[PDB]
């Protein structure tokens, strides 16, 4: 339990006919944002959904962004949620509408069920039947077993070096084998040889459980694109042959589409479309507003929210057109806008009084008037990066709760950005020896 | 450090169970009157003949009237002029010419002059005035010389209709009422193996461990001879070695574990079992000791004294050469200095100088004025070592008062230094009792050629009062103390040495012969040495590897697991069935219904089995008369599904 910039967000705090309470679930107001953003909830999980853009307005030190992890914490860990920034869509491997496609494809999920069927246990023999089928007796701390291999397993027990009474892990369903190591009845055979001894398991040898997984389908198309992981052994030279990115033509994500509704219509896997959360879209330029224009007319594309913090600005690589938010109006008519208003003086202390409750940092309320004064003078951000210095400055003077004094402390000890700009400029005056260089 | 043993309780300790005789001679005639009451063909004296314990009756009743051990004894008194012999357990284990009728370690009976006494005493003390049939017991897979012995002593020596041989832990099994099963049974002499299929015993497969009671009496007399081993004041007889077994050891569920973290210091006190055996003169000596260590004293100092004065005479010598060398000559100088055999002025100073260090570190009237002068400067630098020692202390306090913690890393350094040459020194004493080393060959090369504790207190007892990081226990004296060494909590316990007291040095401890001792049933070729099998072991051996081998037989593992029970004597220890069941749990398939269970009364049931045997048809159709041993032989045997096989 450690405290992040956005700790008390728990979830949107909605009614259950849809409207926004004040003061719920870490928010402290902003109500019309906080119903936008739950309708947007419910498109998501209503699954009728191929492709919708929300835009998120509004100015920085607004909360723009704690709507997105109230978002990301109101559909829980089922339905995929993907937080890029704009600035990661550049590299120096693959074009820069190749990883659009791959995020897009990192937010759709498939999930499917299991039933693992392990075995841990000390192997009694190794008796080769026919002349092929290998025949394994797993004993526990419980019981031996006996168990008819496959001759394809068995040469992946072979390709490991167990050999009498290795204990292993033999997974049923998988065909995935370890050897943990050998067992200390067999311990002491000589007395400097080098193994790993491991007791026997004082448990079942057939445990039987099951696991609900998820797979996205970038995972899918890597998997499918180039060998991975397991067996790729010439990736250890490095230069040309390690995994590098590589074009994933639409020729493979329209096969992939293929097995998967194939695996779907049998039964075995399901469907959750995902949420794409691009965040500072003005660094996204317009060699990638418009393939987004077109990516996102696919039936099978994920949902799209942009947050957006910029005025009327210039739209980055093509210098000759202004547009609001940074977005072209080529794209900017498919979005859903929302706005994001600022914070009176009165839903600051608020803010003030659920912060300090999450990091544990008690103090008095002639404290918070304080703290909420340099709320509304300079900022929010600011403000509550005062709470955690000014605790450290209480417990080493010998206190437990934060009272004035502290923060008038720690007002001159930490300045801001408005002051040191204002000693900048003008304690700063000449350009000189002791002076700034501009 | 004072809290380990200071709010330890006082011990709970048990006295020595002997076995010794006991004040009864019956001369029972009340049984021969109810046996003659009874139709014939139901009337059968049945002997349970135990290495242990040898025991008689008849079989109409529940409890066996005599049980006895096979102990005899017969003496002449010249004293008297009379022979005496009396046998059982009227010997007192104050004479002792004991010989027992069982061999030592196997229950075979080979020492028949016994055998006929033992027998003569069951035969008096039941009544016998004048001829019933005998059930008797014997060992599996018994010699047959042993058993044409026996009938011979049964026919010729008394007379007696019929007797018939079984086994009798398969008596048992059929007073338990179980049909098919594996029964184990631990007797006093070895503990069999025998798996019985429908009321029949499978006596071709059997397996009996070479291990016993009294295997565990006399390995327990050894281990306690070995612990104790400077000499124990006290007479290590092997009953009262079996007396301490059979009340002072379990088996241990998890052997490995329980065994590492047994002598730990934290709880030994209820591990433990603790076993006992049968002002003015001082004022005087006080003073004494101080006159003896004043007149010590006083002729230290006068010894001391004279060795400063012949410094400051040595002292003086050597000065008034120093000023005769100023303003002579260069050979002059050689002269004075050849006369003081010294090789040079540079070496007269360094003379001058260590006497100097030494003196300042430590007719009538003439001597007197002169003694009282060397007195005043003996003083004077006594005085001053005084004081500069002072002054060095205190400039110590006050750089004290300043840094602690460069001075706390030069302490630690010190003490690492100080720390070393004690090692070094231990070494070189070490190598003293040594040749090979190196030591003395350098010292041979050389020949050949030719030819701080206290200080450690002091620096430990600055760091115990200034040091927070520093505790006693990483001081030399916590490092060299009893507490410390595990031989003392092995042998003694957590509680102090032994003061050589009364009641305290005639003590024996037991800690690891609790779960050693009644460990070698399941790992003999470790513990002990017997080159065989533990009992886990044989029988994984016998119901996964002989029993589903061996044709006539419906299901291996659906019916031999049904009835697991534990017979012998040598079983009534804490945690002994469950400690079967887990082996035989590790050991076979899962899912099989393994239920181990033990006999309602283990010692005694050998005795009821063939007691509720010995009147049916099948005893009737399988005894033998003394026409049958007149015409048949000595060694005939009439095949039972008890017995044993027949030849
Ligand atoms: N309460 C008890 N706890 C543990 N052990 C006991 C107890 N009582 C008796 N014993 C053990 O039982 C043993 C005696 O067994 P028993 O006399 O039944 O064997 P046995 O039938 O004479 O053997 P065999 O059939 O070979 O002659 C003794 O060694 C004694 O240690
Ligand atoms: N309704 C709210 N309740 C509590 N805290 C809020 C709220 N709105 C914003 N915040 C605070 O604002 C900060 C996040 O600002 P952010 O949304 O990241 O601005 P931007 O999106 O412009 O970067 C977080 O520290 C969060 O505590």
């Amino acid at each position: 339990h450690r405290t992040a910039a956005h700790t008390h967000i728990k979830g949107l705090g909605l009614n259950s006919s849809g409207i926004a309470e004040k003061q719920a679930a870490g928010f402290v107001g902003q109500c019309a944002a906080r119903e936008a953003c739950g309708v947007v909830v419910d498109l998501i999980k209503a699954h009728k959904m191929a492709g919708r853009g929300v835009l998120l307005a509004g100015g920085p030190g607004t909360g723009k962004t704690a709507l997105a992890l109230a978002i990301s914490q109101e559909l829980g860990t089922k339905i995929p949620f993907c937080p890029i920034t704009g600035s990661e869509i550049y590299s120096t491997e693959v074009k820069k509408t190749e990883v659009l496609m791959e995020n897009f494809r990192r937010a759709i999920g498939l999930r499917v069920r299991e039933t693992k069927d392990v075995y841990e246990g000390e192997v009694t023999e190794m008796t080769p039947e026919e002349a092929s089928t290998l025949l394994i007796g797993l004993k526990s701390a419980r019981g031996q077993k006996k168990l008819r291999l496959d001759p394809s397993i068995y040469e992946a027990i072979q390709k490991e070096r167990v050999q009498v009474g290795d204990v292993i892990y033999i997974e049923t369903n998988t065909g995935a084998c370890k050897r943990v190591g050998r067992s200390d009845a067999y311990a002491t055979e000589f007395d400097l040889e080098a193994e790993e001894y491991v007791p026997i398991p004082k448990g079942e040898v057939h445990k039987k459980k099951e696991i609900v997984q998820d797979v996205t389908l970038h995972d899918l198309d890597v998997a499918n694109a180039r060998p991975q992981g397991g067996q790729d052994i010439i990736s250890m030279m490095g230069q040309l042959m390690k995994p590098k990115m590589t074009e994933i033509t639409d020729k493979l994500r329209m096969e992939i589409n293929k097995v998967v509704q194939k695996y779907i219509n049998q039964g075995v896997a399901e469907l959750i479309p995902g949420v794409l959360f691009i965040d500072e879209a003005h660094m996204l330029d317009i060699e990638c507003f418009t393939y987004l224009n077109k990516a996102l007319e696919s039936p099978i594309a994920p949902i799209v929210v942009l947050a957006s913090n910029r005025g009327i600005a210039t739209i980055r690589g093509a210098d000759d057109l202004k547009a609001a938010h940074g977005i072209p109006p080529d794209f900017l008519q498919r979005l859903l806008i929302i706005p994001t208003h600022p914070y009176e003086p009165d839903e600051i202390r608020r803010i003030v009084r659920i912060r300090a409750q999450t990091e544990g940092v008690q103090l008095t309320d002639a404290a918070v008037d304080r703290v909420a004064e340099h709320g509304v003078r300079i900022s929010l951000r600011y403000c509550l990066q005062l709470l955690a210095p000014a605790s450290i400055l209480a417990r080493v003077n010998g206190r437990t709760q934060v009272d004035v004094q502290d923060i008038a402390e720690a007002e001159e000890l930490f300045l801001d950005a408005r002051r040191s700009a204002n000693i900048l400029t003008s304690t700063g005056e000449s350009g000189g020896l002791h002076g700034f260089i501009s | 450090r004072d809290e380990p043993w200071k709010r330890l309780p006082p011990p709970t300790v048990y006295p020595v169970k002997e076995a010794r005789f006991e004040k009864y001679i019956p001369p029972q005639l009340d049984g021969r009157e109810r046996a003659l009451a009874q139709p014939p063909g139901q009337v059968a004296i049945v002997i349970d003949n135990g290495s242990h314990s040898v025991r008689a009756g008849w079989n109409f009743e529940d409890k066996p009237r005599l049980a006895i051990p096979p102990i005899m004894s017969k003496y002449r008194d010249r004293k008297m002029g009379k022979t005496f012999s009396f046998a059982g357990s009227d010997c007192y284990a104050a004479r002792s010419h004991i010989r027992n009728a069982f061999e030592a370690g196997t229950g075979i009976v080979s020492n028949w002059d016994v055998m006929e006494h033992v027998l003569d005493y069951v035969f008096v003390k039941l009544g016998m005035n004048e001829d019933m049939p005998i059930v008797m017991t014997e060992a599996v897979a018994n010699l047959p010389y042993s058993r044409k012995s026996m009938s011979e002593i049964i026919f010729e020596c008394y007379g007696a209709p019929s007797l018939v041989y079984g086994i009798d832990s398969l008596f048992s099994f059929r007073h338990n009422q179980g049909q098919t099963g594996l029964v184990v049974s631990s007797s006093y002499s070895a503990t069999h193996v025998i798996p019985v299929y429908n009321r029949k015993a499978l006596l071709s497969q059997a397996i009996r461990l070479n291990w016993g009671g009294w295997h565990m009496a006399e390995y327990m007399l050894k281990l306690l001879k070995l612990k104790y081993y400077t000499g124990f004041p006290g007479k290590l007889n092997s009953s009262q070695t079996e007396h301490m077994v059979r009340d002072f050891c379990y088996v241990s569920l998890d052997y490995d574990r329980e065994l590492a973290g047994y002598l730990d210091w934290t709880g030994l006190e209820d591990r433990e079992r603790i076993v006992q055996y049968p002002e003015e003169e001082l004022a005087r000596i006080a003073e004494r000791k101080k006159e003896s260590g004043r007149r010590l004293q006083e002729q230290a100092a006068k010894m001391r004294l004279e060795r400063l004065m012949k410094k400051e005479q040595e002292l003086e010598y050597y000065k008034d050469i120093q000023r005769r060398m100023q303003g002579e000559s260069k050979k002059e100088i050689k002269r004075l200095l050849d006369e003081a055999e010294l090789k040079d002025e540079a070496a007269l100073e360094r003379v001058i100088r260590d006497l100097e260090r030494s003196i300042k570190r430590a007719r009538q009237q003439r001597l007197l004025k002169s003694n009282w002068e060397a007195r005043q400067r003996a003083k004077a630098e006594k005085e001053a070592e005084k004081a500069r020692l002072a002054e060095e202390a205190r400039l110590d306090e006050e750089r004290r008062k300043n840094d602690l913690e460069g001075w706390l890393e030069e302490k630690r350094q010190l003490r690492l230094a100080k720390l070393n040459q004690l090692k070094e020194r231990e070494r070189l004493k070490a190598d003293l009792g040594n040749r090979k080393s190196l030591a003395s060959q350098i010292r041979m090369k050389n020949i050949a050629n030719l030819a701080l504790e206290a200080a450690i207190r002091s620096l430990e007892n600055d760091l115990l009062r200034y040091d927070k990081t520093f505790s006693y226990d990483m001081t030399l004296d916590a490092q060299r103390d009893w507490s410390k060494s595990l031989l003392h909590a092995f042998r003694y316990g957590p509680r102090p040495f032994d003061p050589s007291s009364q009641a305290e040095t005639h003590r024996v401890h037991l800690n690891v012969e609790r779960i050693r001792v009644p460990e070698v049933l399941f790992q003999p070729a470790a513990i002990a040495g017997v080159d065989q099998a533990g009992l886990v072991e044989i029988a994984g051996d016998i119901l996964c590897q002989r029993l589903p081998s061996l044709p006539g037989i419906q299901d291996a593992p659906d019916a031999f697991l049904r009835d697991v029970f534990l017979t012998g004597g040598n079983t009534l220890f804490q945690n002994f069935d469950e400690r079967l069941r887990q082996g035989l749990m590790a050991l076979l398939p899962v899912g099989a219904p393994l239920r181990v269970r033990r006999a309602q009364d283990a010692i005694l049931d050998a005795w009821r089995g063939a007691a509720g045997w010995a009147c049916t048809e099948e005893a009737k159709a399988a005894w033998i008369t003394r026409e049958e041993y007149l015409e048949k032989g000595g060694e005939y045997i009439k095949e039972h599904d008890l017995g044993n096989a027949f030849a």
